[PDB]
């Protein structure tokens, strides 16, 4: 799945894995991560969620007191719109004979969180689900690709 | 001693113009198919 992304997405952010590369982590300093912190963890990029026997108003009262001051510039009120992000029509084939199983995945381009094709995709994906030798259903399952398989 | 030398000739023509649309043709599409294998690049990266 990281090399699905590293190809899909390749030649863009969203083609890095979320761990990084080991000459990274190798020399990241302690600057690097205290700007990372103040870069991004910020008031309105952030949600306090709650769920539970929580009351609301007593939830956002302790969350006013401890959720802190205001931000002074425009800039650090504003929303960053992330650069896009380069599909590419490709493959990326790791080959080691010596591994047992064989691992393949394949994908076209999604639509995002917005759009309401999303919830077809979703009822198409259904249609087809999943499967792996525990499923007891067997060659009686709906799903026309278990069956196959 | 050759009755057809006029239609052989006009059939000459058509031969070469079709003969070069579908020669170039043909070269793009199988260009086209390569192109995968052309461009295609290959890294040795063991645990080593
Ligand atoms: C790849 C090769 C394609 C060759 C196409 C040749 C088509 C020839 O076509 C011929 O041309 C003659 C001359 O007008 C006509 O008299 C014939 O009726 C016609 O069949």
């Amino acid at each position: 799945f990281d090399y699905l992304h590293a190809t899909a997405f390749q030649g863009t952010a969203l083609a890095r894995t979320v761990e990084g590369t080991t000459e990274n982590i190798k020399h990241l300093t302690r600057a690097d991560l205290a700007s990372y912190i103040d870069t991004h963890f910020k008031a309105p990029r952030m949600v306090l969620a709650a769920a539970g026997g929580i009351s609301h108003k007593e939830l956002v009262d302790a969350a006013r007191q401890h959720f802190s001051g205001v931000s002074f510039t425009y800039k650090e009120d504003a929303v960053p719109i992330l650069p896009r992000c380069r599909f590419t029509g490709s493959e990326i084939r790791a080959r080691d004979d010596a591994l047992p199983v064989a691992h393949v995945a394949l994908a076209v381009e999604g639509p995002g969180w917005a759009d309401p094709d999303n919830v077809v995709l979703h009822v198409a994906n259904a249609i087809i689900g999943r499967y792996d030798r525990t499923f007891g259903g067997g060659k009686h399952l709906s799903s026309r690709l278990a069956a196959l398989a | 001693a050759e009755p057809e030398h006029d239609q052989r000739k006009r059939m000459g023509l058509k031969m070469l113009l079709i003969s070069a649309l579908l020669t170039s043709l043909l070269y793009y599409m199988k260009r086209h198919k390569w192109s995968v294998l052309k461009s295609r690049k290959m890294a040795y990266r063991p645990p080593k």
